[PDB]
Order: structure tokens, then C-alpha cells, then sequence
């Protein structure tokens, strides 16, 4: 019986391998829901210095 | 630095052992890591479990 | 003031623990794991954070 | 902790019936596809009748057809399998085994992985 073992690494640094999903459009100062490289959340982004 | 396509393995119907742990195996293709490790190899029946 | 400073300070920063569960961040638990999984891991957050 | 433990085999004479039992602990059977699988001496392990979670949908096997009932009881966490004009060529050790369907499409009719497994209970008919 051929095995194969998927340990999928998660620690708080960039993500090299992601699924099949679509990436959608920036919009800026105003209340989304947004995810950056699998971090989720729901804020206002505003330009930073 | 590539994309997996889970479905095209959870959904091959053709795997005799589909064992995920602290990930659900439906969710592979919406969370992402920025690492994952393969090891293949052939093991007997009575011993992949 | 140093007093009532110390006291929020360590209330914020409890927020960073896991009391048992898998990760502090309550969006990476719902991010991973099905309701029927995820919900035994809010009670943990739950029961810290209360 | 999740155990599939089959049970009601033994020897019966061609023509007769004989009726298996699998029940699961550790966790909740309703959830679950369930499906019959039987090996005889010297073949491969062939699908007899599978059910669904919800037991909306079932499959047989064709050398099976008119034969064999296959029914589940989600309260009591169980899966039956009747057996009716029970013939030689079906001596044989049935498993039961749990799995979740890995295609898209209601009908259990495809093959898949097959989550958990049981030890295997023994039908004999001869006679």
C-alpha cells in the first residue's frame, strides 16, 4: 500500500503554497472584510507611513 | 512557491486511507501554509493504521 | 494611573493566551476547523476570557 | 476510540436466511455512508450493498439483487444487512465499513475511500 503523509506547516510567517481561490480587488478606507495570505479579519485600511 | 489542488485527491475516489488531523479535509483548498512536507513510500495492510 | 494602567494592560494581554485551546486568535479557529471542532475550542477561549 | 464491530454471522443452509449486525461506539453512526463488503476464498473484496447517511439512497451489488436488504437505524446507531436464498457462493467474511462520500451525486454507487472498518464477521453456506 503506497503512502503518501501531507504535514501542512501553519505558523505566522509567509505563505508559499495556497488552494484554488480567486483574488479580488483592493478597496481602501472603508469597513471590509478582508484576507492578506490567509489572515482574516473585518477593519477600515488606511494608507501607512 | 505552488498551488495545490486538494480536490483532485480528496476526490479521486481511488485512496485506501483519507486521515486528516486538526485540518478538516474539505477546508485543504481554502486555508494555505507557507510550508507542506510529502514523504511516499509502500507499506502493508495490516500496519498503515 | 499606574495602577489602573497595570490592571488594562494585563487584560489585553490575557487575550494572547490559549487556555488549552489550539491558537489564541478566535478567526484562525473558525478559519480551520468545522462547528461541530471549532465550538470545543471557543469554550476554552470562552472560559479564559470570561 | 471509534470502534465497527460486526456481528451475526455463523453456518447456514442454502436457501436460508441469516441476518448481520454493525454497531459503532466512539462516535455517531447516522453521519456516516455505510457499506457491506464481503471477501470469499480466494477473490478480492467485492461491495454487497452500501446505504447512506440518511438512508435516502442504497446500492447492491448485482449477483445480490432480490436477495439482500440492506437498512440502518440512526437512533440506535446501527446498519442491518438481511440475507434471504442464501446461496454457496456467498460464504464469505463480511465487513462493514464507514466513509463519507468522496464524489459529487446523491447515489452511493461508486467506490471511495472507506474511513473505518470493522474486524470482519464469518457467513458459511453449505449444505
Amino acid at each position: 500500500y503506497r503512502v503518501v503523509v501531507l504535514s501542512f506547516e501553519l505558523l505566522h510567517a509567509p505563505a508559499t503554497v495556497c488552494g484554488p481561490k480567486k483574488s479580488t480587488n483592493l478597496v481602501k478606507n472603508k469597513c471590509v472584510n478582508f484576507n492578506f495570505n490567509g489572515l482574516t479579519g473585518t477593519g477600515v485600511l488606511t494608507e501607512s507611513n | 512557491n505552488c498551488v495545490a489542488d486538494y480536490s483532485v485527491l480528496y476526490n479521486s475516489a481511488s485512496f485506501s486511507t483519507f486521515k486528516c488531523y486538526g485540518v478538516s479535509p474539505t477546508k485543504l483548498n481554502d486555508l494555505c501554509f507557507t510550508n507542506v512536507y510529502a514523504d511516499s513510500f509502500v507499506i502493508r495492510g495490516d500496519e498503515v493504521r | 494611573v499606574n495602577q489602573n494602567a497595570q490592571a488594562l494592560n494585563t487584560l489585553v494581554k490575557q487575550l494572547s493566551s490559549n487556555f488549552g485551546a489550539i491558537s489564541s486568535v478566535l478567526n484562525d479557529i473558525l478559519s480551520r476547523l468545522d462547528p461541530p471542532e471549532a465550538e470545543v475550542q471557543i469554550d476554552r477561549l470562552i472560559t479564559g476570557r470570561l | 476510540q471509534v470502534q465497527l464491530q460486526e456481528s451475526g454471522g455463523g453456518l447456514v443452509q442454502p436457501g436460508g436466511s441469516l441476518r448481520l449486525s454493525c454497531a459503532a461506539s466512539g462516535f455517531t453512526l447516522d453521519y456516516y455512508a455505510i457499506g457491506w463488503f464481503r471477501q470469499a476464498p480466494g477473490k478480492e473484496r467485492e461491495g454487497v450493498s452500501c446505504i447512506s447517511s440518511s438512508g435516502g439512497r442504497t446500492n447492491y451489488a448485482d449477483s445480490v439483487k432480490g436477495r439482500f436488504t440492506i437498512s440502518r437505524d440512526n437512533t440506535k446507531n446501527t446498519v442491518y444487512l438481511q440475507m434471504n436464498s442464501l446461496k454457496p457462493e456467498d460464504t464469505a467474511v463480511y465487513y462493514c465499513a464507514a466513509w463519507e462520500a468522496s464524489r459529487w451525486y446523491c447515489p452511493l454507487q461508486f467506490s471511495a475511500d472507506f474511513s473505518s472498518w470493522g474486524q470482519g464477521t464469518q457467513v458459511t453456506v453449505s449444505s
